[PDB]
């Protein structure tokens, strides 16, 4: 049968303080494991 | 065979304690509990930052109870006695009497910002002002209910000689409205049920004789009620006469029944609360007594879904062990078509005559159209794969914007159908002259 | 206050 | 087990005797004595001056009977035979006989100057000339009591399952119009007091098993009907049928109790024969025969009154005990205030639509004011007294003379409450605003 | 107790037999015989030149059915199954399974070119398009019947507790419009009476508690309904809404009577099939089964006439004997008076709202109008004979021509009423004059 989901989904389609904070997770927690 | 008892919305019975539940709304609820021959009464509230809860001694026995954002009403429904509470301390409560015949008594009471409502087993109507003042009498129906919001009114009547019905109104203080006056209910009665079943449910069928669970305005002064079938009603195009009309909505039997993997789990009651928007407020029940108790439990947030579904197809389409029962897109997509249809007609109805209150009630419109016509492109989909290019065109018609109809040209083209892709082109371009018109 | 009433009356 | 009748109003059954009334009203009474196999009827009269009393031997069993200020309508329920008797000899005595089908008979007949009307147990309408000639045939409920003014016509309908209910229509020369058809009536049965059936009582509702001792129009041309609750109801805004209410306007159990001193005196009982402006007119009947017996006493008047008060804190209040209560400046001026509001408003409709039907009612309204005001003060007075500030100046808003605006600023002056008099003259000043517009 | 059940226009019970109609009229009939654990269904017509008579076997026993011109609709009451046949191969056969509850059944389904409709014994309303394709989804009381017309759509309920009611409606394509609304409906109830209990009265009660056998459209668009009591019963000025009255035009019981010669042939019964003009198109039934019999008898017509008959009169009036008893020149043309001016003012309403359907209506209305005035003159006349100058007056203004008039003048001077003769003239000049205006 005939799909559609992507004939929907282009139909349908039609740095900011908060990620530097879990970049700054991120660096905290591979600096403290990493030899 | 009936009998006329007092009513308030979402009470409980005493049961085997001594303590009770009075009422429920969206603001708040009201208890009380028996100490020897006296009563204490308490008050609680949602909005921790907006009011105070608090207690008072009751030495009279009030049976009734009725509450707003502006206060609370107590009545006694065998000597007549009532008192108003404000929520504020600078106007004082005040006290009343009213005159009763022999045997006669206080079915319900209701009140507005400026007006007082008493109704009464031998169906005679009284009303006062927000200090006492008495306006008038009138002569109806007994009455068994009474909700109201803000100068909105709704109330339930009902009799042997001339069946249920219901009245809408509005209290202007420029003048007071009727639309509707003591016209038919069509609302699932419990008798049947009561006499035949032996339950031992039978003391909340004495507490609430016409097993009405509970009735209030939603979030927008829509008037709805809650059956003994546990089902929900609400009454659109009210403000039209000639299209006025009621419309099941949400089903909780079937909801439990998919929740529990298709189960009878009848241990299980939902308790409703309030109606916001698309959702119900309920408490979720579990044992031997089909309502609360204290102290009391967390709520629960529940969507409206419309009846389409069929328990034995859906088994079979069916067909870990607790697991929700799969549902045919065909289903799911034909019921949000629905779903859509009548959330955007209410909302409209709402906007073209009372606005909007906070300013972005427009945008959820917008997402309904939008949600309506992907429903829609899914199901004609449907309808191309199976070939039918009469009911694909039949359901064409109902598409709104033209990315939609864009779309539904790409789909029969999939479909290989170019006589409808044609056809679907012609009405584009008669759309489009219409458009230009 | 009877006699504002019986103002009133005349 | 239920069963239909034949009925007219205010007539009388025979008991064990040999002689009963068939109809009475305030232009005069038909009375009938048996003789054998045959029966004498007499139509008298309240004016026997203006209109030659008469009589005649009837041979036929009329069952029905019905009577106006031109003459006299009989009928025979079984055979179908009826008969008109003019008072005057200009128009002819004539008679005619009525279809009517297996076990039908006639239940009710009604005739006015412009339009007659015929009624049966099989819900069947008829209506006619003057000279008997038909004009329409109609099917509806079982039509069980009929009343006509003018064009003017109210009916009752009953059935077990379509309820108790009334139509109020206008025969009119353009067109029969339906103001109200079939809708539900608020009134009292009296088999709902099932353990009331005594002998004596027995008889009369064997005779009469609506109850109703007499239905007909207002002086000012309103519908009104005295039931098995012993009060006389009156049908407000009639004339604009979104708005049609009926109200309460006076209770003979509670006038002759207070009459009685306050006392459950068991021996006395009003017959309803007309509403004439504020007071009913009547005749006193006394004893186990509760319908008015031979000879037929001299009529009576009783004023309408509120049904505002509490029986215990009446006797309370009042502590010669048989001399009628002491009411309370408030509860006097409280009814007062509401029997002129009532009224006022009715008159208001009266002259509005059908002018002045007498020349004077203009004084009557203008009396009723004057009246109005008056019982508001005292009121406003006793509010002052308790300092109810915001009572007070509610009661304020209530008032129509600027007189007793006046006379309400030197009351808050006695009171010693400024901000009362500002406020108040800050309405005289709004009032005075609208009065310059 | 009580139960709900199943209907379809004018269907036969089976009898002691394996064979009936499931439905029948102006389009055609539907029959099914019993053939081992299955069934077969045949579609007959009473014009096979347009259509052709086919026929199928039936594995899932559909109950009720629906016939129209473009298809057969087929529907479960209990499995909710449905089907759909265009009579044409243009478009297919489909099927659908509605969703009903534990309890429910359907009572009756309707189709049209544009819609489908189905009801429920819980008083559920569903819609559907000719395709399958939903629409919305509706509660009333207990839906007992159904018929519709293009948009137009006509319901009966019942209940308990309600009583009888009716629904008139439009599916207009810019909105659903209500006429009116669970309103009273007068039909005669059989079931009380114990003569019901009669072997073939008991199987049609059995088979139709109710004791409606059919109900559909006029020739003109109005509502028509046939009951208990073998009454046709028309709706009239349902497009006025201050005069909308149910009118019953033929008793079929009382032309089988005087057709038989003035007797009790009750071996005689009427089956209706559809109304055109003043004519009913209807199979005559004889024996002891009320019902039409296998093969199906032929069509018959019967006219309406209104309601004037007196048995004794007639046969007096009439004193070989079964032929057709004589009727007075009085009753005569009081009855066609009656006839002629209830036909005149249907056929205006449809004329003013549906225009001439048939192209020959204004024929007919002038026609009527010289039928109206000649019957008329023929109680003027009598009226004169009678020498009653105020009932001939009285009748001379109902007349309409001025050439009536004429021959009222010359009636009045032969029956030597020279007072009749100047006030017809001050008539005649009157009119005179208003037609110069």
């Amino acid at each position: 049968d005939i799909n559609i989901d992507d004939i929907l989904a282009e139909l349908d389609k039609e740095v900011s303080p908060q990620q530097d904070f879990s970049d700054l997770m991120k660096s905290w927690k591979n600096e403290r494991c990493s030899p | 065979k009936f009998r006329y008892m007092p009513f308030s919305p979402a009470g409980t019975p005493f049961g085997f304690t001594d303590r009770r539940y009075l009422t429920m709304n969206e603001v708040g609820y009201v208890s009380t509990v028996k100490n020897s021959e006296q009563y204490s009464i308490t008050v609680s509230f949602f909005d921790v930052g907006r009011f105070r809860e608090y207690h008072f001694e009751d030495l009279f026995g009030y049976d009734l109870c009725f509450l707003n954002e502006k206060g609370t009403l107590f009545g006694q429904s065998k000597t007549g006695q009532i008192q108003y509470r404000p929520h504020d301390s600078i106007h004082s409560n005040w006290t009343k009497i009213i005159p009763l015949q022999a045997g006669e008594r206080i079915t319900s009471v209701a009140a507005t910002p400026v007006r007082v409502i008493v109704g009464t087993s031998l169906g005679y109507f009284r009303s006062f002002n927000q200090f006492g003042v008495p306006f008038a009498v009138e002569k109806t129906s007994p009455i068994v209910a009474l909700t109201a919001q803000n100068y909105r009114v709704f109330s339930v009547h009902y009799s042997q000689f001339h069946g249920l019905s219901y009245s809408l109104s509005e209290l202007g203080t420029s003048s007071k409205r009727y639309y509707k006056r003591e016209c038919p209910l069509p609302m699932s009665l419990p008798n049947i049920n009561s006499d035949m079943k032996k339950d031992a449910n039978l003391d909340y069928y004495n507490f609430n004789p016409m097993g009405i669970k509970s009735l209030f305005f939603s979030s927008y002064g829509d008037p709805c009620i809650f059956g003994s079938d546990n089902t929900l009603l609400l009454l659109s195009k009210w403000r039209s006469p000639e299209e006025s009309k009621w419309l099941p909505i949400l089903d909780s039997n079937m909801e439990i029944w998919k929740m529990s993997g298709g189960k009878e789990t009848t241990d299980i009651h939902v308790w409703p609360l309030a109606l916001a928007y698309d959702t119900l407020n309920c408490i979720l029940v579990k044992g031997k007594h089909i309502w609360p108790e204290f102290p009391l439990p967390l709520p629960s947030e529940m969507e409206i879904r419309m009846p389409v579904f069929v328990k034995s197809k859906l088994l079979e389409e069916n067909k870990e062990e607790d697991k929700e029962i799969q549902i045919p897109v065909s289903m799911a997509a034909e019921e949000e078509y629905l779903r859509s249809k009548v959330l955007s007609e209410l909302l409209t109805d709402t906007l073209e005559n009372d606005g909007e209150m906070y300013g972005n009630e427009n945008e959820v419109l917008a997402a309904l159209n939008g949600a309506y016509d992907k429903a829609l492109l899914r199901l004609f989909a449907s309808a191309c794969s199976d070939q039918n290019v009469e009911k694909a065109l039949s359901l064409a018609h109902e598409l709104k914007q033209d990315r939609a109809l864009t779309a539904a040209v790409k789909i029969s083209e999939r479909a290989e159908l170019p006589s409808l892709v044609k056809k679907i082109n012609n009405i584009r371009e008669a759309r489009y002259e219409q458009q230009l018109k | 206050f009877d006699d504002i009433l019986g103002e009133f009356e005349s």
